[PDB]
């Protein structure tokens, strides 16, 4: 093969330019043996490896085999015309969010979350705010630059806003789970009305949460976004910091 | 004494004194209070099981009935035994009657306490005999197979359905795993009840239910007979149902389980007082049943600077050891945990990790110490992750750690594949075989880096423990001494579930398991 | 979402659950590291059949090279029931495999006598096959435990070669020829074969040619038991000798005068 | 002396005595004989270079002429000086005349030997001054950039084309390699001549030619200025041209060079007399030039039982050291090599490898010892191969080996990719940083496995050396004491190239380099 590099035909690299040496490793659910090796080589041949050779194969169980394969890929990628997808946005890491807060904001992001009304459901907001988080996604209070305050299950809206004012909360988290007779939307509207009457609807992000609430519903009720059952703590932290830097809102520490 | 780190044994004695005094001051409170979960565990140990029509476990129904309509400060045993003497029904059918609303435990004329104590005693004794027989059976199995002397390879399976967990655990056992832990469903520490029956669904893992324990133990016994070596089963107990899950493990013959005193307070915001009260009963049950108790010190060093927070881990280990001792757990059942969680870019970091591991091994010479893999500094580079796991295994084998939670080279990107688990097991076997007797050969230079590091960490831990003792345990938790997190003593979940004991309060199982056998 | 029931006609890889197809890649692109390189790697992995390739790791090996590790679910399936094993596995045996073969199928050490007969002076070719460092990491016949290699020299007359073979009791004879001027190699090999035939010991022994201009067809035409060209290594010759001494029962010259 | 292995220093002294006596007995033969390659090196050091119309190097032409037409026992310097006196031309012009057939060195009338010596002395002194300048230049570079305390990462790069080898070596140096060895074209040790000019194609590596050395050194100097740290260059010298390649390396300022004394005899079937005469002059040149001399004991343990053949490696190392000392090489330039070649399935195998490495380090305290990776038991499982490489690096840093030939996780399947080399370098740097001062911390149990293993290997090596001394080196080689291969004294290649020195034999470079400085 020609060893000159062509940027319209970028190909993997082994020890010589313009070859295709690539490495694979996968487990097939078949008993080990010659037939398993042939199956692995045929499978890797469909992926585009020209001369797939099973470097290694060993039985993980009576019906599982682990393979390592090397081959010269035939496919090529047009690097010169490749365009970067700027739309790729993802939740920041823990330390990434910490340094983001430290850079773009002097203060610690004060977050006050609480289930309000008569709901006893708190495993969601605890999944968001507790140190161990949820499925390895540590909660907001684990973050160095966040002062998370969790007020519990049955917190009346008056107590919630009072605690937010007392602590100087930059953002407020409300969790609603029981949707019987649409009691959740009623309580959320009451919360927004109380905040607006207090004159401090601004100055604070007002995020919503729950299993049967969606961004459309939150925006309908006047909340700054709302997170459904699939949310983790890093999602909430990324939103709470990004939307706070975008809209430069002052925490309630400046409210007397 | 014999030490490769030239430890200041007077300093270690002082630290143990401080930890014991802390635990004694905390115990002054624990012995005067009980919790809802403790009473529910008392209900379970008397034979109450099942769920009502709405799915609420019957122990929950009975205990909440007694609390809302009566005086829970007298204990669930008092009311259950009073009903037993009054109507003659077995406790399970008494619970069924209460669930159906036919029987009101508080409206029955209360009999004299002595008769109630006699009435419940036979059931309590039979349950205690069941747990003792389970311990004896585990000992018989371990004697039959002659377990290994090297580290036990500890693996994890979290498919979320029990009937698949059995298959994955059997495969892992056949691959070489000696201890198999089924990841409890995420955030189950926040549930005030233990679900019922086998669970075919769950996020992050399978729920900790008695039927799941039964299924898993039967399945693992099959493979233990197949392979001719005993295979242990592990699960989690922390959080708002600690005594209940401990009782379920004791009745189903779990071999290990995570029982950390401070985990609930620090990392789940469980109420300070409730966790301490129910941890006592959970650990009493575990110690009587012969279960090895693991601790979650690894949480301290994750997302934290492991070089500056080693003394906090040591102090937590000492406090946990004392909390286990006050509950009657022998030192051979205290699987105190610590992690190989230092920065891989730190020069001489391996020396510091070796120093800390050897120091823990020295202070707790009998404990089946658990050592955990690096997770904070793992990356997508699976090859360097494999090298880091190799170094972790090297430390494990050098310092004679008993239990060894295998690290996975793909820890930073996803839950391990079967191939990743096989590779990790192979690497661990290779390193443990090549360095089988390295721990006996290696010694450390007097006044060297390792000895100085161990002494420094021990001094810091002693100072922290003395400060905590001066402050008090609850005050110290409030001040943020542990895991740099401040916990109000009246905040957290489950504060409403703590009730001060009545003078006539009685619990047969505390006496049966602490003083018997 | 996908069906988790195993089907041997559509066998996929298996990372954590049946029929998820998870596989792991790792390759170096000749591209400067950055977002452009990550996108190029993802696009390249999509051509291989991965559904949602994710670049687990990328780091610049050089200012113009990047190293990637990728995970993704493969779309392709292999029909495991229809797989047919083939006898075309003619891989050359390893050193230990050849030693075990000799032990099992022969109760003796295979005596090999090699030399560059005639006036030809080229010997690097035969030394590449017979000496212990071998050639390009392929150790020679002499390093084999169950082979007694006897490299004679560079310009040994055929008479001396045959005499030494008789003296040592050679099982196989290796002759190297490279200089083809006026077909000198042809004449010399023919003379050696004629001398062996006259001695009456053409049987009882294997005859193998070698050199840059020697091919199996030419060797068979001359009357030899195969001949190896420029691309041969020591394992090839060892495997051929060992296999052919069992396929044909070769009574080595130790029993001869 | 201070030892972590509690070595029997009396036994070590006895073994050194035996090795020195063996080398002394061999030196009686060596001093009375020369070879054609030594005369060709003398020709090269006098300025003869190039090729004739047929491509034969001019030193080869001149030495062949002198041998066939005249009496080579007088040395090539004698005839070259006679030609210089008679015709007045420089040695290069004399060589060109001889190649063209216009001159006959043997038919010229012979001048007095004193005139011959005076005529050759100026050119000899100029060449020696050039070599001194190269040595001082290397010292200046090392002083300028400073030399790292830790092990030097040694990598191998070869593609058959020098102009691509420069690119590969520069990339490797930028990746972190401290020593770069261009793998010589395989089987070049059997050539009786050193090819001429740059090499654009080759099999299994790149030929060792002076132009290739110059090109590589220029490229590596550029990269060394770029990176601000000195990158060393390594190549091979063994086999039928040892003195010539040594001279070329000295003139082109190579930093390391494989110059094993016994390699040619055992693994290439080169006649022992020729190899022994060649290695003396090669090592004299290398020692004068300040080049570190590596040895190839790693070949001993390949395909052999590394546990049973440990003592043979030590005996070979002692003999090689004693052969280097007689040539004037300081102990700081004796890069004695040993490999991490024990079975990975052997229990306590790591302890035995550590014992052997520490014993080698203790016996040769000043040597820049070279440690080589495992290759016999490397397989296609790249992950376990990476773990084996990690253990190899662990031993390297635990025993303070100077030069560290990096192993590759893909060593068993193909020549390393750039990614594989990068991964190996990353893992080696990680392990060397995490265990920077481990060698100082650890000491070994008295009478433990490690000390007993070291003593056993030392006793076996002493017994083998005593046997070899009783037999003599040539008879011992004939009896297969080394690498279980029997070598006839009169067999092998190049026996015809050995000529007994005439009483009036003349070689100025031996005196200038051995007795200089
Ligand atoms: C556990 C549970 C309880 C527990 C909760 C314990 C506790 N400590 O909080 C208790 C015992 C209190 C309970 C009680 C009741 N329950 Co209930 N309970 C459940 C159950 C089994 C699980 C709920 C849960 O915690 N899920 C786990 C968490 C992690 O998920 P999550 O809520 O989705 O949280 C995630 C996201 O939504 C998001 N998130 C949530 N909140 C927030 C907040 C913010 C700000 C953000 C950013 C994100 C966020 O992130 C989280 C992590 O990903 C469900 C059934 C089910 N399996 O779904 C019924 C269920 C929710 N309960 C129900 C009912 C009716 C009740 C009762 C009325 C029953 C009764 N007979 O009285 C009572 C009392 C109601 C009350 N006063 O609240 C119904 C509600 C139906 C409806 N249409 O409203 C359900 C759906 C059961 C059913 N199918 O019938 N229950
Ligand atoms: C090195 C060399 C020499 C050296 C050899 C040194 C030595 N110790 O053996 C010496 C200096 C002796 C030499 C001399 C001559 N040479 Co010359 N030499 C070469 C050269 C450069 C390399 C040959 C070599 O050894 N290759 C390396 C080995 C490993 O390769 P190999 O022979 O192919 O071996 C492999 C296989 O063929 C096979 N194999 C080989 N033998 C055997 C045996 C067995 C039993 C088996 C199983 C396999 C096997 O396996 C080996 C490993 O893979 C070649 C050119 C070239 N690069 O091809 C010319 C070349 C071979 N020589 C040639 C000639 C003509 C000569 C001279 C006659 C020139 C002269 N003017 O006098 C002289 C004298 C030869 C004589 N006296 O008979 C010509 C031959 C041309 C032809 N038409 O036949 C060549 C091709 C150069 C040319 N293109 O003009 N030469
Ligand atoms: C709301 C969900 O929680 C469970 N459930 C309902 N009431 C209770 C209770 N008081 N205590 C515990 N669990 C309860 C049932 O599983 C129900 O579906
Ligand atoms: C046969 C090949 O070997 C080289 N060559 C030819 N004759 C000799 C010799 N006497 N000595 C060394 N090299 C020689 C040339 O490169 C030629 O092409």
């Amino acid at each position: 093969y020609d060893t000159t590099l062509d940027l319209t035909r970028v190909k993997p690299y082994g020890d010589t330019m313009n070859d295709g040496k690539v490495q694979l490793s996968f487990t097939l659910p078949v008993p080990d043996g010659a037939k398993a090796v042939e199956a692995a080589k045929q499978l890797a041949k469909k992926m585009g490896l020209e001369n797939p050779m099973v470097v290694y194969h060993a039985p993980l169980d009576k019906n599982f085999t682990f393979f390592i394969i090397y081959g010269s890929l035939i496919h090529t990628v047009d690097y010169t015309s490749i365009q970067v997808q700027e739309l790729e946005i993802k939740a920041m890491s823990m330390e990434e969010t910490n340094e983001y807060i430290k850079k773009h904001i002097g203060r610690k992001v004060v977050v006050v979350g609480a289930t309000t009304g008569t709901d006893a459901h708190t495993v969601g907001l605890d999944a968001i705010m507790n140190m161990k988080g949820y499925a390895g996604h540590y909660g907001l209070e684990r973050y160095e630059m966040i002062e998370a305050y969790n007020l519990g299950s049955q917190v009346p809206n008056e107590e919630f806003v009072k605690k937010a004012i007392e602590v100087g909360a930059d953002a407020l988290l409300v969790s609603q789970t029981v949707t019987q007779k649409d009691a959740h939307i009623k309580n959320l509207t009451h919360l927004v009305e109380l905040l607006e009457a207090e004159g401090i609807r601004d100055k604070v992000l007002l995020i919503c949460g729950g299993p049967r609430i969606t961004h459309e519903l939150a925006k309908e009720l006047g909340y700054d976004a709302g997170f459904g059952p699939g949310t983790f703590a890093d999602h909430v932290a990324t939103f709470i910091v990004t939307e706070m830097v975008k809209r430069k809102i002052p925490g309630l520490k400046g409210y007397k | 004494r014999e030490s490769k780190l030239n430890l200041d044994w007077e300093l270690v004695d002082k630290a143990r004194e401080a930890a014991r005094n802390i635990v004694k001051d905390t115990q002054k409170f624990i012995d005067a209070h009980t919790t809802v979960s403790v009473e529910r565990t008392v209900c379970r140990l008397l034979g109450i099981d099942g769920v009502n029509d709405l799915g609420v476990p019957l122990p929950n129904v009975v205990v909440d009935h007694i609390k809302s309509k009566g005086n829970l400060s007298l204990g669930a045993a008092t009311y259950i035994g009073n009903a037993m003497i009054y109507t003659g029904l077995s406790p399970q059918e008494i619970a069924e009657r209460v669930a159906k609303g036919e029987l009101d435990l508080t409206s029955i004329p209360m009999a004299d306490l002595f008769e109630i104590k006699l009435a419940v005693q036979d059931i309590a004794i039979k349950t205690v005999e069941k747990i003792r027989e389970n311990r004896r059976k585990r000992e018989e199995f371990l004697k039959k197979y002659g377990d290994k002397e090297g580290p036990l390879l500890y693996v994890i399976v979290a498919t979320g359905n029990i009937y698949e967990d059995v298959v994955q655990a059997q495969a892992a056992a056949r691959q070489g795993a000696d201890v198999i832990a089924v990841i409890r469903a995420t955030a189950q520490s926040l549930l005030d009840y233990v679900p019922y029956g086998p669970t075919t669904e769950g996020f992050g893992g399978t729920y900790a239910t008695q039927e799941n324990f039964r299924i898993m133990r039967k399945a693992l016994d099959e493979v233990s007979e197949e392979l001719g070596r005993y295979i242990r089963l592990c699960n989690y107990a922390s959080g708002l149902c600690m005594p209940e899950i401990a009782a379920m493990g004791a009745l189903e013959r779990l071999d290990v389980m995570l029982n950390d005193a401070l985990y609930g307070i620090l990392f789940r915001d469980i109420n300070m007082k409730r966790t301490m009260v129910d941890q006592f009963f959970s650990r009493v049950i575990n110690g009587f049943a012969g279960i090895i108790i693991n601790t979650g010190e690894d949480n301290y060093l994750t997302t934290a600077d492991a070089y500056e927070k080693a003394h906090t881990v040591l102090a937590s280990q000492l406090i946990n050891e004392q909390f286990a001792l006050i509950a009657g757990i022998p030192e051979e059942q205290m699987g105190l945990g610590h992690a190989f969680e230092m920065n891989p870019d730190l020069r001489n970091g391996f020396l510091y990790e070796l120093a800390q591991a050897q120091m823990v091994r020295e202070i707790f010479p009998k404990a089946p110490l658990k050592y955990m893999p690096p997770t904070k500094y793992m990356t997508g580079n699976i090859f360097k992750g494999h090298v880091q796991d190799a170094m972790f295994n090297v430390v494990t084998i050098m310092t004679k750690q008993r239990i060894h939670l295998l690290g996975m080279l793909t820890e930073a990107i996803h839950t391990p594949f079967m191939s990743d688990r096989a590779l990790s097991i192979e690497s661990a076997k290779y390193i443990f075989n090549n360095m089988a007797d390295i721990a006996d050969e290696i010694y450390f230079k007097e006044g060297g880096i390792i000895q100085r590091r161990a002494n420094e960490v021990l001094k810091k831990a002693y100072e922290l423990l003395k400060e905590i003792e001066q402050e008090g345990l609850f005050k110290a938790l409030e001040q943020g001494k542990f895991a740099d997190i401040k916990r109000p003593i009246d905040g957290g979940k489950g504060l409403e579930g703590v009730v001060e004991k009545d003078p006539n309060y009685f619990n047969p199982f505390i006496d049966l398991m602490l003083r018997g056998d």
